[PDB]
């Protein structure tokens, strides 16, 4: 098991990181937690987080925000 | 008589330069040039780079004052 774990943070570029996109989820997911969770602390902060949030995206992104 | 007008402009000219974004540079400016002597390097070189981008990056969408970091570095040396 052990030359298992090391291969998967090991092996550079490879089918391998596998467990790295996981994580990237899962911090993804996390911090989506933390936005939610000092929103509701501080819920005054949405509109502004967005205009900082919003200065680089994609302009299709754009269009399903507003017909959303 | 006049009053009833006088302040309606007046205050949009207050209220619209408030809003304005240039009013802190435009104070910082010319309040930190003019207590430019009697100066520590170390706080002008910081106040006169952010006052310099306050003004590089004013008309940004996410443009707020610098408050916490003059403080802070006025904190430090303090």
């Amino acid at each position: 098991l052990a030359e298992w774990l090391e291969k998967q943070l090991t092996e550079e570029d490879g089918v391998h990181s596998v467990i790295e996109e996981n994580i990237k989820c899962i911090s993804r997911d996390y911090v989506l937690k933390q936005i939610r969770s000092l929103v509701q602390a501080n819920p005054e902060v949405a509109m502004d987080s967005i205009i900082h949030m919003t200065q680089h995206i994609s302009p299709t992104q754009r269009a399903e925000v507003i017909r959303i | 008589p006049f009053f009833s007008s006088k302040v309606k402009d007046w205050v949009e000219r207050l209220m619209k330069t408030l809003r304005d974004p240039s009013l802190p540079l435009l104070e910082l400016q010319d309040i930190m040039t003019s207590v430019s002597g009697r100066i520590p390097p170390n706080v002008e070189k910081s106040i006169k780079k952010e006052m310099a981008q306050y003004a590089s990056n004013i008309t940004s969408v996410l443009c707020q004052f610098p408050s916490q970091q003059i403080a802070n570095i006025l904190d430090s040396h303090a």
